[PDB]
C-alpha cells in the first residue's frame, strides 16, 4: 500500500521532466521568434518519447576510464538524490513527514557533488577534471548561502518541519517580510543546479561528456528533476498557498501552478542574459551575497526579539 | 532479527572502516569512509539523535569529506597484497567476535560486552511536547557562552593560520 | 470579451475541413489546420490554397496528394512534387495562378 | 563624513546596505519596547506540569484551585 | 587562469585562392573575391571592380554607383548583424541572434531578387552592375528600413545597459592608439581607440 | 501562436498533481477516512499508541467515544 | 562629422545616485531583459511550413542548369563553346561534330554540378539562350555520380521545366 | 508468420524514434555554415523538427560538412567522425564538400568530402539555400525510414 | 521502516536503469574503436586559489553548523543571552570574511 505511494511519487517525476524537456523547447522557441517541436506529434507532444527511445538504442562510447566503480557510481548516487530529495514535500500532506526536512533537503544537496566529483575524476581527460573542479566549488559556495537564507527563513517560521510552512503562511506570504532573502534565495538555487546564467561547463570542458547516451540521460533526469523540486522548494517556502484541510486538491492545484510559472520563469532567464565568468560567480557570491546574507541573518535573529513575534516552537 | 537492526548496522560500520583502514586509495578510502559515515548517521537516527545524524550527513560528509576528496583530486595521479590481505584479516576477526558474542552472549577482550540486543537499554517514558537532544543543542547559547567564546575565536584563528601558512612567503 | 471570438474562429476552423475527422487528417498530415480559399488542384492531386490575411510566407500553402505515381505519398511528402506551373505560383515568382 | 557616505553610496551600496541593516538589527532590541514581551511570553509557555505544593497552613498568595484570582494572570497576553 | 602567451594556428582554409585567379581573366576571378569574406559579399566584389576600373582608365555611370553604395550598406547591416549576434552567442545570449536573422533573412531576399543568388550575386562587376533594379524593389527596402530602427533597439535593450554584457567587455582587450597603428589594425580597431579615421571619409570613392 | 505550448505545460501539471492527490487519497484510505496523524513528539505517540491499545482493533483509528463508557 | 559613444559623465548628485544605487540593488536593468523576452513571447513567430510552404524567390533565380529548345523541337545550342570559355569552375565539358543534316550540334554536354558554383555565368555568355540555371532547388542526390550531368539529363531537365523557364524568362529578359 | 511481423514493426519504431530525434554536428568550416546557421534562423526552424542546434560531437548523430576541406583540415574531420557513435550519417553541403567546387584544381584542397568519410546526402549548391539544406536533411530522414536492421537480422 | 523502504526503492530504480542504460544497447553489434584533450601529455599544476576556497567553504561550514540550531534556541528564558551570543557568532563570521577580503585572499576566484 506505501510502496504505491511510493510509485505514484516517483514515475510522475519521470514523466514530469521529460515533458520539462518540451516545454523547454517550446517556450525557449517561441521567446525567440520561431516555434519549438511541432512535427513528432501533435504540437510536439511525442518528443521525448522519440528522443528516448533514440538515446536508449544508441551506441555507447565506453571511454577509457581510470576506474569504473565511480563511473557507474556517479548516476547511481544523482538519480538517488534527485528521487529521494522529493519524499519530505508538503503537497499539502508529506510522503515521510519528518521533523528536520528541511535540514534532510539541505544534507542531500551537500551530498549531491560526489556525482560531479567521481564523473570528472573517473574521465581520464583532466581538463573533464578541472570543470568538475570548478563545478564543485560553484556548488559549495552556493550551498553556504543557501544554509545561511533557509537558517534566516526558518527562525521566522521557528522549527525545521517542513509543512508548519504552510501555517506560518495562513495569512500572508513570506515574500512579503522576505523579499531579499526571496531574491537571493532564486538567484542561489539558480546558481546551485549549473542553471543560465551559471552553467560553465557548456562554455569554454564538460565532466559528463565521456558519459554514454544512456548515463548522459541519466544525468539529465537527475538535474531536471532537481531543478523542478527546487522550484516546488520555493514555493513553499515563499509562496505558500491556502490549505484546507477537507479538500487537499485546492492546494495540489495552487502550488502546482506557482511552480510551473517558477520553473517557466527558470527557461525565461535562460534565454535573457549572457554567461556568467567563473570569477565573476564567486565575485558576486563572496562579495555580494555574503556580506547582505549575514547582514540579513542578525535582522532576522533580532527582529523577533524586538517585535514580540517569536513563533511557538510546536 | 529486525530487533538486531542498529547492531546489524553496527557491523557495517566497522566493515567500512576496513574499507579504508588498509587504504587502497584516496579515493576508495574516501568512499568507505561515506559509507561508514552514512551507516554511523542511521545508527544515531535509530537512537533518537535525529539533529546530530543530519550534523554528519550535511557537515561531515557533505562539508568536510568533499573537501578531502577535492584535495584528492589534485594528487594520487590516475592510472594490491597488502591492501586485500589486511581487509580479509580484518574481516575475518570481525566475523570471529560476531560469531563469539551471538554463541556465548558475553565475551571479553578489554570490557565486559553483552550479547543481547541494543533494544533492552532503552528508556521506557515519554519526553513531552519537546525532544530533549533538541533542547540541549538550543542551550548552546542560553548556557554554553564560554563554549561559544572560544569556538568562535577558534574558527577565526584558524582561517588566519590557514591563510598564513600557505602563502609561502 | 474577444476570447469568444477566438473560439468561435478555432470551431469555424474546425468545421471548415469537412469535420473532425479531416480536421485530424490535415492536422497529423500537414501539422497546421488554418483554412484558406482554394486556388485550385492540379492533375496529381495536389490542392493549392491562399489566405491573404496571413503574413508573407504562410499567404500560400499545399497540401499534398496521397498517391502520386503509384507511389503512396500519405505520410512521405515531398517538395519535389509540386508541378513546374504551380511551382511558379507556390514560391512568389507570380501573383497568377 | 557626509562625502564618504555619499562616495560609498556611490561606489559600494551593498555594503552600505549591509553595514546599515546590521547596525540596525544591533541597535534597535536596546530601544523597542516588546523585548520584555518577548520574555514574559516565553515565561509563560507551560512545557512542564505545574506541580503542587503541600499546603503547610500559611500560603495566601498561591490559589487552591486553577479558576481562583490568585496566581499569575494572562489578560495582557490575550490583549497585547 | 591567467594567459601569458598566444599562438593563433591558420591554414586550416587555405583554398590557395589568389594562385587560382592568375589562370583566370578578370570576369572570371570576379566570384572569388564573394568567397573571401563572405558574409561581406557585395563589398569585396565593390573593391576589386573599383581596382579593375582604376587600371582600365573607365568609371561607372553615376547610376551604377548609387546602387554600389546603396548596396554596399545594405552589406554593412548584413556584417554587423552577424558581427555582433555572433559575438553574444558565443558569450552566451543567444536570443538576439535569433531576432536579428529574421532581418538577415529579409536582406537576403534584396540579394536574390536583383542578382538571382542569396549570397554569393556576383553583382558589382569592373564597369558597373551586371543587371538593373527590378521595379518595386526599392519600395521594399523603404519598407524595410521604415522598421529597422526599432529592431536595434531591442538588441540594444538586452545588452548595452545590461551588467552581464558589461562585465565580459568594459575591460577586456584594451589596445592603445600608438600600438593600433604599427600592428596594422584598421576599422573600428583603430575607431574603436579614439582614432579619427575612416575611408569613406579621408579617400572617399563613387 | 504562444498557446501552442499549453498542451506540454498541461501534460507537466497533471503529472505534479497527481503525487499530491495520490498520497492525500491514500491517507484517507488507509486511516479510516479521515488524515494520518502526526507524532512530531513523544507525547503525541504516546496518546496514538492509548487509541490503538484502547481500541481492541490493534488499529488506532477507530476511535472509541462515549458509548464505550458505563 | 564624429560622435562620442561611451563620453557620458554620470551626475554626481543624490538623486541620481540613489537611482543607481536601486538600479544594482533591485536589478531594473534584468527586469527590462525580461520584460523585452517576455514580450518577444507573445508574437506570432516567423516560421513556414516546409514543405507545404516554400520562401518566396525571384524569376532570376539560379539553380538547377536546363538545356532549352526552340518552339518546334530544335534545341537551340549550337555548339559554339561560349558557356564552357566563360565558365570559371571549368564545370562545363562540350564536344561537337556535325550530325546527319549538316547541322553545328553537340555531341557530349556535361555538367560537373559539384564543381559548379552555380553563377549564371553560362546562361548570360549564351547568344541563343539554349543552357539556363532554372528555378529548382530540391535535387539533392544520394551518390556522388548523380551529380555528373550528361546531355540526356539536361535535356530532360529542360523539357520537365520548360513551363516555368519560358515564363521566368520573358518575365526577366527585359532587364538584360 | 507472427516474428516477422513484430521484427516489422519494432523496425518501424526504431526507424521513427531515431529519424524524428536527429541531433547534427555542424562543421563550420565556410560559406555554406552562414547559410546553415540561417537554416537554423526562426524562419525555417530545424529545431522544429526535433533536429537541435549544435549538439555536440560526442551526442551526435548526423555531421553536416559544410565548407572547404583543405589537407591541413582532414584528419580533424576523420578523427571527428571516428568519434562519433553509431549510427552516424554524413550530409555533403556545397560544391565545396561534394566534388572541391571552385577550388577543384587547387594544390591544398581535398577534392570532395567523400574521400575522407562516406557520405549520405549531397545537398549542390554554392551556397545551397536554406530551404535545399532543409530539403536535404528530410530526405535523409526518408533514406532512415526505410531502413531494414531487423528484418535483415531475422532473415540471417 | 517507511524511510528505508523509500530509499531501498528509489536506489534499486537507480541501478536498474544504470544497468539498462549500460548494457541494453551492449547486446547490438558494431566496431570497435581504438585505445585513443588539450592537455594530455601535459601534467596538472596546482592551482592555490582552489583549495585555498576549498578551505573557506569549510570554516563557513562549520560556522554554519555552530550558527545552525537558532530556531530552537530563539525559544529561551535568556534572552539577552540568546541574542548577544547569535549576533557574536555572526559577527565572528563577517569579521572572518572581512579579514580574507583585505588580506587578498579572494583573488582571482573573488
Ligand atoms: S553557373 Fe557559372 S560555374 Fe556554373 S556552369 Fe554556369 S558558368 Fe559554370
Ligand atoms: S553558350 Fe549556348 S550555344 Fe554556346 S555552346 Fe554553350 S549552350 Fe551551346
Ligand atoms: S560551396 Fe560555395 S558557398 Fe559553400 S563553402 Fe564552397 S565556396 Fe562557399
Amino acid at each position: 500500500m506505501f510502496m504505491i505511494n511510493v510509485l505514484t511519487l516517483i514515475i510522475p517525476i519521470l514523466l514530469a521532466v521529460a515533458f520539462l524537456t518540451l516545454v523547454e523547447r517550446k517556450v525557449l522557441g517561441y521567446m525567440q521568434f520561431r516555434k519549438g517541436p511541432n512535427v513528432v506529434g501533435p504540437y510536439g507532444l511525442l518528443q521525448p518519447i522519440a528522443d528516448a527511445i533514440k538515446l536508449f538504442i544508441k551506441e555507447p562510447l565506453r571511454p577509457a576510464t581510470s576506474s569504473i566503480s565511480m563511473f557507474i557510481l556517479a548516476p547511481i548516487l544523482a538519480l538517488t538524490l534527485a528521487l529521494t530529495m522529493w519524499i519530505p514535500l508538503p503537497m499539502p500532506y508529506p510522503l515521510i513527514n519528518m521533523n528536520l526536512g528541511v535540514l534532510f533537503m539541505l544534507a542531500m544537496s551537500s551530498l549531491a557533488v560526489y556525482s560531479i566529483l567521481w564523473s570528472g575524476w573517473a574521465s581520464n581527460s583532466k581538463y573533464a577534471l578541472i570543470g568538475a573542479l570548478r563545478a564543485v566549488a560553484q556548488t559549495i559556495s552556493y550551498e553556504v548561502t543557501l544554509a545561511i537564507i533557509l537558517l534566516s527563513v526558518l527562525l521566522m517560521n521557528g522549527s525545521f518541519t517542513l509543512s508548519t510552512l504552510i501555517i506560518t503562511q495562513e495569512q500572508v506570504w513570506l515574500i512579503f517580510p522576505a523579499w531579499p532573502l526571496a531574491m537571493m534565495w532564486f538567484i542561489s538555487t539558480l546558481a546551485e543546479t549549473n542553471r543560465a546564467p551559471f552553467d560553465l561547463t557548456e562554455g569554454e570542458s564538460g565532466f559528463n561528456v565521456e558519459y554514454a547516451a544512456g548515463p548522459f540521460a541519466l544525468f539529465f533526469m537527475a538535474e531536471y528533476a532537481n531543478i523542478i523540486m527546487m522550484n516546488i522548494f520555493t514555493t513553499t517556502l515563499f509562496l505558500g498557498a491556502f490549505h484546507n484541510p477537507y479538500m487537499p486538491e485546492l492546494y495540489t492545484i495552487n502550488f502546482t501552478i506557482k511552480s510551473l510559472l517558477l520553473s517557466i520563469t527558470f527557461l525565461w532567464i535562460r534565454a535573457s542574459y549572457p554567461r556568467f565568468r567563473y570569477d565573476q560567480l564567486m565575485h558576486l557570491l563572496w562579495k555580494n551575497f555574503l556580506p547582505l546574507t549575514l547582514a540579513l541573518c542578525m535582522w532576522h535573529v533580532s527582529l523577533p526579539i524586538l517585535l514580540s513575534s517569536i513563533p511557538p516552537q510546536t | 532479527m529486525m530487533t538486531y537492526i542498529v547492531f546489524i548496522l553496527s557491523i557495517i560500520f566497522v566493515m567500512g572502516f576496513v574499507g579504508f583502514s588498509s587504504k587502497p586509495s584516496p579515493i576508495y578510502g574516501g568512499l568507505g569512509l561515506i559509507v561508514s559515515g552514512g551507516v554511523g548517521c542511521g545508527i544515531v537516527l535509530n537512537f533518537g539523535g535525529s539533529f546530530l545524524g543530519l550534523m554528519v550527513f550535511l557537515i561531515y560528509l557533505g562539508g568536510m569529506m568533499v573537501v578531502f576528496g577535492y584535495t584528492t583530486a589534485m594528487a594520487t595521479e590516475q592510472y594490491n597484497k597488502v591492501v586485500l590481505g589486511t581487509f580479509i584479516t580484518g574481516l575475518l576477526m570481525e566475523f570471529l567476535m560476531v560469531y563469539y558474542v551471538l554463541k556465548d552472549k558475553e565475551v571479553e577482550i578489554v570490557f565486559k560486552f553483552n550479547g543481547m540486543g541494543d533494544w533492552v537499554i532503552y528508556d521506557t517514558g515519554d519526553s513531552g511536547f519537546f525532544s530533549e537532544e533538541a533542547m540541549g543543542i538550543a542551550a548552546l547559547y542560553s548556557y554554553g557562552t564560554w563554549l561559544v567564546i572560544v569556538t568562535g575565536w577558534s574558527l577565526l584563528i584558524g582561517v588566519v593560520v590557514i591563510m598564513e601558512i600557505t602563502r609561502g612567503n | 470579451m474577444e476570447l469568444l471570438q477566438v473560439l468561435k474562429r478555432g470551431l469555424q476552423q474546425v468545421s471548415g475541413h469537412g469535420g473532425l475527422r479531416g480536421y485530424l487528417r490535415v492536422l497529423f498530415r500537414a501539422n497546421d489546420v488554418r483554412v484558406g480559399t482554394l486556388v485550385g488542384e492540379d492533375k496529381y492531386g495536389n490542392k493549392y490554397y491562399e489566405d491573404n490575411k496571413q503574413f508573407f510566407g504562410r499567404h500560400r500553402w499545399v497540401i499534398y496528394t496521397t498517391e502520386m505515381n503509384g507511389k503512396n505519398t500519405f505520410w512521405d511528402v515531398d517538395g519535389s512534387m509540386v508541378p513546374p506551373e504551380w511551382h511558379r505560383w507556390l514560391h512568389c515568382m507570380t501573383d497568377d495562378p | 563624513v557626509a562625502a564618504f557616505l555619499k562616495n560609498v553610496w556611490a561606489k559600494e551600496p551593498v555594503l552600505v546596505a549591509s553595514f546599515a541593516i546590521a547596525g540596525l538589527a544591533v541597535i534597535l532590541p536596546t530601544l523597542s519596547p516588546y523585548t520584555k514581551y518577548s520574555l514574559m511570553i516565553n515565561r509563560a509557555t507551560p512545557y512542564n506540569y505545574p506541580v503542587p505544593l503541600r499546603d503547610d497552613g500559611n500560603m495566601p498568595d498561591v490559589p487552591s484551585h486553577p479558576q481562583d484570582p490568585q496566581g499569575p494572570s494572562l489578560e495582557w497576553l490575550k490583549r497585547l | 587562469e591567467m594567459v601569458r602567451k598566444c599562438d593563433p594556428h591558420i591554414g586550416l582554409l587555405h583554398r590557395g585562392t589568389e594562385k587560382l585567379i592568375e589562370y583566370k581573366t578578370y570576369l572570371q576571378a570576379l566570384p572569388y573575391f564573394d568567397r573571401l569574406d563572405y558574409v561581406s559579399m557585395m563589398c569585396n566584389e565593390q573593391a576589386y571592380s573599383l581596382a579593375v576600373e582604376k587600371l582600365l582608365n573607365i568609371q561607372p555611370p553615376p547610376r551604377a554607383q548609387w546602387i554600389r553604395v546603396l548596396f554596399g550598406e545594405i552589406t554593412r547591416l548584413l556584417n554587423h548583424i552577424m558581427a555582433v549576434t555572433t559575438h553574444a552567442l558565443d558569450i552566451g545570449a543567444m536570443t538576439p541572434f535569433f531576432w536579428m536573422f529574421e532581418e538577415r533573412e529579409k536582406m537576403f531576399e534584396f540579394y536574390e531578387r536583383v542578382s538571382g543568388a542569396r549570397m554569393h550575386a556576383a553583382y558589382v562587376r569592373p564597369g558597373g552592375v551586371h543587371q538593373d533594379l527590378p521595379l518595386g524593389l526599392m519600395d521594399d527596402i523603404y519598407e524595410f528600413s521604415k522598421n529597422f530602427s526599432l529592431r536595434i533597439d531591442e538588441l540594444e535593450e538586452m545588452l548595452t545597459n545590461n551588467r552581464i554584457w558589461r562585465n565580459r567587455t568594459v575591460d577586456i582587450g584594451v589596445v592603445t592608439a600608438e600600438d593600433a597603428l604599427n600592428y596594422g589594425f584598421s576599422g573600428v580597431m583603430l575607431r574603436g581607440s579614439g582614432i579619427q579615421w575612416d575611408l569613406r571619409k579621408t579617400q572617399p570613392y563613387d | 501562436m504562444w498557446f501552442e505550448v499549453l498542451p506540454g505545460i498541461a501534460v507537466m501539471g497533471v503529472c505534479l498533481f497527481i503525487p499530491g492527490m495520490a498520497t492525500a487519497r491514500i491517507h484517507r484510505f488507509s486511516n479510516g477516512g479521515r488524515e494520518k496523524r502526526v507524532a512530531h513528539y513523544s507525547y503525541q505517540w504516546y496518546l496514538m499508541e492509548r487509541d490503538r491499545r484502547v481500541s481492541g482493533v490493534n488499529r488506532y483509528y477507530v476511535s472509541k467515544g462515549l458509548e464505550n463508557i458505563d | 562629422t564624429y560622435k562620442y559613444v561611451n563620453l557620458r559623465e554620470p551626475s554626481m548628485d543624490m538623486k541620481s545616485v540613489t537611482d543607481r544605487a536601486a538600479q544594482t540593488l533591485l536589478w531594473t536593468e534584468l527586469i527590462r531583459g525580461l520584460g523585452m523576452t517576455l514580450s518577444y513571447l507573445f508574437r506570432e513567430p516567423a516560421t513556414i511550413n516546409y514543405p507545404f510552404e516554400k520562401g518566396p524567390l525571384s524569376p532570376r533565380f539560379r539553380g538547377e542548369h536546363a538545356l532549352r529548345r526552340y518552339p518546334s523541337g530544335e534545341e537551340r545550342c549550337i555548339a559554339c563553346k561560349l558557356c564552357e570559355a566563360v565558365c570559371p569552375a571549368q564545370a562545363i565539358t562540350i564536344e561537337a561534330e556535325p550530325r546527319a543534316d549538316g547541322s553545328r550540334r553537340t555531341t557530349r554536354y556535361d555538367i560537373d554540378m559539384t564543381k559548379c558554383i552555380y553563377c549564371g555565368f553560362c546562361q548570360e555568355a549564351c547568344p541563343v539562350d539554349a543552357i539556363v540555371e532554372g528555378p529548382n532547388f530540391e535535387f539533392s542526390t544520394e551518390t556522388h555520380e548523380e551529380l555528373l550531368y550528361n546531355k540526356e539529363k539536361l535535356l530532360n531537365n529542360g523539357d520537365k521545366w520548360e513551363a516555368e523557364i519560358a515564363a521566368n524568362i520573358q518575365a526577366d529578359y527585359l532587364y538584360r | 508468420s507472427r516474428g516477422e511481423y513484430v521484427v516489422a514493426k519494432l523496425d518501424d519504431l526504431i526507424n521513427w524514434a531515431r529519424r524524428s530525434s536527429l541531433w547534427p554536428m555542424t562543421f563550420g568550416l565556410a560559406c555554406c555554415a552562414v547559410e546553415m546557421m540561417h537554416m537554423a534562423a526562426p524562419r525555417y526552424d530545424m529545431d522544429r523538427f526535433g533536429v537541435v542546434f549544435r549538439a555536440s560531437p560526442r551526442q551526435s548523430d548526423v555531421m553536416i560538412v559544410a565548407g572547404t576541406l583543405t589537407n591541413k583540415m582532414a584528419p580533424a574531420l576523420r578523427k571527428v567522425y571516428d568519434q562519433m557513435p553509431e549510427p552516424r550519417y554524413v550530409v555533403s553541403m556545397g560544391s565545396c564538400a561534394n566534388g572541391g567546387g571552385y577550388y577543384h584544381y587547387s594544390y591544398s584542397v581535398v577534392r570532395g568530402c567523400d574521400r575522407i568519410v562516406p557520405v549520405d546526402i549531397y545537398v549542390p549548391g554554392c551556397p545551397p539555400t536554406a530551404e535545399a539544406l532543409l530539403y536535404g536533411i528530410l530526405q535523409l530522414q526518408k533514406k532512415i525510414k526505410r531502413e531494414k536492421r531487423l528484418r535483415i537480422w531475422y532473415r540471417r | 521502516m517507511n524511510l528505508m523502504i523509500t530509499l531501498l526503492t528509489n536506489f534499486t530504480l537507480a541501478t536498474l536503469l544504470v544497468t539498462i542504460a549500460f548494457w541494453l544497447p551492449q547486446l547490438n553489434v558494431y566496431s570497435e574503436k581504438t585505445s585513443p584533450d588539450p592537455m594530455g601529455s601535459a601534467r596538472l599544476p596546482f592551482s592555490m586559489k582552489f583549495f585555498l576556497v576549498a578551505i573557506t567553504f569549510l570554516l563557513f561550514d562549520l560556522e554554519i553548523a555552530l550558527l545552525l540550531p537558532l530556531p530552537w534556541a530563539s525559544q529561551t528564558t535568556n534572552l539577552n543571552t540568546m541574542l548577544t551570543m547569535a549576533l557574536l557568532l555572526i559577527f565572528l563570521l563577517a569579521v572572518s570574511l572581512a579579514y580574507e577580503w583585505t588580506q587578498k585572499g579572494l583573488e582571482w576566484t573573488e
